[PDB]
């Protein structure tokens, strides 16, 4: 009883932490990309107001870390109370240490203040010839700031209704069931499925078409992949397996961008298609209402078809008894394609019959062993 | 003591696992429950299961004896329930004592065996038992 | 190459 | 009683407006179509034979939003009669009313009768060369005229004969059935899903190669995709996802349209794909055929692999008796791929006994249960 | 096939039953090695030696819940041929 | 019993002779890349440096040979044990003596040491220019030694524990199920589909990627496809289909190694996406779990739902008396809306509990049969 109450206490500031560090991790992530963009033309980066941009997502960074740092302690706390450890020592394992420094390396990558440069060298698409360009050294550190996404899926799971909750804590544990990340992902991809893919896709082609136009622009001087109607045409015929090729990036970042989304325009796609297809299906309710009117429906056809079988018999005896060569004739062909089209509508309501029967097989198995009850 | 929302969810539970209200889980209660769930207990492992958290031994789970059980699931792994199953798996047999020869055949997945014994024999009654079991993992 | 098609091919 | 009379008497109403409301709809479409044409071939835009052919768009539009006008009227006047209101204040949410106002936007966007341009600047495919037209205003209005066809789907359903009878209504009422426009595209899905895929690819295929072929003509000079059958050729290969990049549109009007093509074909290939391997499956009365007649050919096989089994065994011994060293041994390989012959036609043989079992399982359930009865 | 399919959860079932025995061995070694030092008053050692039997117990958790998951497709698969079996005998 | 020693002792001879035939066989087949790589830059097929290393590639074959006439020398060694023989002859059929010179020749084709040239002529892409260059014979040698990796198939199924357990044996003997190399093959894609997938995805990518570049740098003047990272993007948009065209192979072995990757990625990452679909599905028990939570809500969903709908009922009866024709209708409204609302959420707990009630028929079955018991 003790230890619930700290359990509980520790799990709140562990949820309160995982938000303020996407409400930093984001903020650098933002404003990366507003003087990504503002840098380019507005100013330069020897400028004052990029000392003051940069500054801000160097600011943003060590909050950013320093979140990180506290989250963990609070995991190391929270282990000592659940495992009844009293040293923290005995929870620093190979693999705890090696994901908490992974965390800080990821979420320390930022655009450090000042003015560095390396020299990019690349190779024009269509002609391979060769193109040098001074470039500053904050775009191969821009782009990885973009990897602090993953806390968007820390704070999915801690902020879970069920991942707390009493009730399905001890619902869970009399099946077995482990509440982690993949679980969570998982229940997603049954209530909402088709908001999932969509949320991903869509977020998928702002990010990855802003991407591969900021690493496209040192060696575009036609403005053609350069361009963010550009180089979102390019991410969404990939995306799409199309492959037109009239534009395909001139540098390994570009190629790199393109070659994930093809990966994941792949399978999203394929995934999309099997949502679009349990949900074009009728339901167990709905196919009895359906069955019950083609029933219906084809009985119908059998009393009106069965006539015409009949009506067409007569109709041939009567010109026959007329003497009448031509229209008996007409009239026996008539009735024979009335004879196959009574035949073929009642071999479809026998099919209709075998499939109604075999959807209600084990319910009335049900009824049967509730009568010998 | 726990504060007011954590009350609150747990009689939430309990309530769950209580339908008649009465304050006291009863084995049916607890059966249907599990029947529910997609399971299929008997009612000789729903009685053992039932008397692991009863302190009282009255039969029946209470608030406090379900509070109990709570903050023993609470946590992502039990060690109890862990070595209960380790000791399980070790007692062949199933009489609930474990003899020296399945403790020196489990270590064949002699001297050290022999000091094992020696050392989890607390009452000397010349075997091991679950309460020495769970003393020599703590 | 009197196209566009023609100058991008020729000259991959 | 007396409300059962109003009720169908609105909902005849509300069909015939339906009708007549696609009447006008596709009329106005259908003169957009040989109006653009025609304005860009036999007269100009500035003549009394364009100003005669908007103003038939610009009749049939005002025509159209008043039997919407009138539509959306009834269907104000049967809520009245379903909820039993007395004032149609009750009826107007803030949802109905933006549905109102944004099925009236979309009929309302037609070719205004009068000679107004605009500057259209493109930058061409694979040379990105700018192209300045004066293009007319009647461009970017007759595109957004294929929005009307949202009235097929209401002319379905109103149509539709389990949405109004009381047979069909009276059994969904049982198995609570929401009787929408989704429950009417399920049962197509169910009934006929070749025909619906077939004909929407196919009448995408026209629609949106002439879409690509009239905004793709302002800024198309050696007729490539400003051709129908250029812009036929262009569609199919995104629909397929084949993708050559022969061909790319010059425009972003013909841009949009290759990307909705190919959203659309991703999935349309992938669920025909479904549909024509759900076609190709033997029914449930025609493998219990099929596994009747391979037990026969099976049980065949057999007497005539173990006949080979005894009859070079024999002839093993027949030779051995003889002293035929190289005969003998022939006839032991020949006895030892007869074994191997009978084992393998008797393993593919109870394979398919056991098929057979799988299938007949629950039938055996039911004869057993009949028995205890 | 519906035959390699049982031929595979029957081999699977001797692995895990095999897995089991192995993973609370070490359960009880860590355990006991953790007493051994305790009592020698070696203070780094039986930190390890707690460290190693938390990670052994997280192990046999691991495959204690692997093998009921395999025990539950058994059961799934065997589920319309034992009903018969079950019906035969009511006749 | 006599025949079980024997069995046993042949069959380690056999695993043991198979370890070395793949040592040996990988060995030729470094050696062959090292030597194909420095012979382009390093030196020259003339020097001395490639009649040590051809020399090496030579003395390798020889004592692969050597193993794989061993290795077959032990299998015709066994069948003379399982099938009772005494003399080897019997065991020489027409298929066996086909595969062990097939697997001969396979693993005889290396680069024989000594400067040997033929003049290669090939057509460059797009312009479709002739080229002609006097590429080594030791090219075509080179490439046909990637069939070695058919081994690798070998070692693992003589590896497989179940291959020879007399447990397994046992087991397998009951249920009549053939321990053969594509037994070994299904099991590894249900214990690990995806592992087997990724694995092979990525052999394929470097095996590829090499034999583009090692065939292209003959006539590829432009570094182009003639490049790793440019082989490596070459064969990675044909395994996704995307088929960019800015970069095809110049030769007709470029050419072979993209269909071949075309064809193994139309299915490979149609197998992934099954795979990745058939691991978010939850699983039988934490289907109940989340079935058991959903009910729960919506059981506390229809009591807020319900709440709303006499509250606002009353709302609407309070105002009516205070005699206020606005509010009244705005809480009419309300109402009616309320009244919606409640009806779509006891709808979904229906949909809910009849999702339930199918996942546990044929368990409740059992229950009603132990009952009779
Ligand atoms: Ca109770
Ligand atoms: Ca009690
Ligand atoms: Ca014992
Ligand atoms: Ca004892
Ligand atoms: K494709
Ligand atoms: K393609």
């Amino acid at each position: 009883l003790g230890a619930l109450r700290r359990r509980r206490a520790l799990f709140e500031k562990r949820k309160r932490l995982s938000d303020y560090a996407l409400i930093f991790g984001m903020f650098g992530i933002v404003v990366m990309v507003i003087e990504t963009e503002l840098s380019w033309g507005a100013y330069d980066k020897a400028s004052l107001y990029s000392l003051a941009l940069k500054c801000l997502i160097s600011l943003s960074t060590i909050i950013l870390l320093g979140l990180i740092i506290v989250y963990h302690a609070r995991e190391i706390q929270l282990f000592m109370v659940d495992n009844g450890a009293d040293d923290w020592r005995i929870a620093m394992t190979y693999e705890r240490i090696f994901f908490i420094c992974l965390e800080i390396l990821v979420c320390a990558i930022h655009p450090i203040p000042g003015n560095y440069t390396f020299t990019w060298t690349a190779r024009l698409a269509f002609s391979y010839a060769p193109s040098t360009t001074t470039a500053d050294v904050d775009i191969i550190l821009s782009i990885p700031m973009f990897l602090r996404l993953y806390l968007i899926a820390r704070v999915m799971l801690l902020h879970s209704k069920l991942f707390t909750d009493a009730s399905s804590r001890s619902i869970g544990a009399l099946n077995k069931i482990n509440f982690n990340t993949r679980f969570v992902m998982k229940t997603l991809m049954t209530i909402c499925p088709g908001t999932v893919l969509l949320v991903f896709s869509i977020s998928l082609w702002i990010i990855a078409a802003w991407t591969v136009r900021a690493c496209e622009r040192y060696h575009d001087q036609q403005d053609v992949t350069s361009n963010f109607l550009g180089a979102m045409w390019l991410i969404s015929i990939t995306f799409l397996s199309i492959g037109y090729g009239d534009m395909v990036p001139n540098t390994y970042c570009g190629k790199g961008v393109c070659l994930l989304t093809g990966i994941m325009g792949a399978g999203c796609t394929a995934l999309v298609v099997a949502v679009v297809a349990r949900k074009l299906e009728l339901t167990k309710a709905e196919k009895h209402v359906h069955n019950f009117m083609m029933d219906i429906q084809y009985t119908k056809e059998m009393k009106e078809s069965a006539a015409r079988v009949l009506q067409e018999a007569w109709m041939f005896y009567k010109h026959t008894r007329r003497k009448e060569s031509h229209a008996a004739r007409r009239h026996q062909r008539k009735l024979l394609a009335a004879i196959n089209a009574f035949r073929q509508v009642r071999l479809k309501h026998r099919k209709l019959r075998e499939q109604v029967n075999s959807m209600v097989d084990i319910s009335k198995m049900h009824m049967i062993l509730y009568d010998l009850q | 003591q726990l504060t007011e929302e954590q009350i609150a969810e747990f009689k939430e539970a309990f309530s769950l696992f209580d339908k008649d209200g009465d304050g006291t889980i009863t084995t049916k209660e607890l059966g249907t429950v599990m029947r529910s769930l997609g399971q299929n207990p008997t009612e000789a492992e729903l009685q053992d299961m039932i008397n692991e958290v009863d302190a009282d031994g009255n039969g029946t789970i209470d608030f406090p004896e379900f509070l109990t059980m709570m903050a023993r699931k609470m946590k992502d792994t039990d060690s109890e329930e862990e070595i209960r199953e380790a000791f399980r798996v070790f007692d062949k047999d199933g009489n609930g004592y474990i003899s020296a020869a399945e403790l020196r055949h489990v270590m064949t997945n002699d001297e050290e065996v022999d000091e094992m014994i020696r050392e989890a024999d607390i009452d000397g009654d010349g075997q091991v038992n679950y309460e020495e079991f769970v003393q020599m993992m703590t | 190459p009197e196209t566009a098609l023609c100058a991008r091919r020729c000259q991959q």
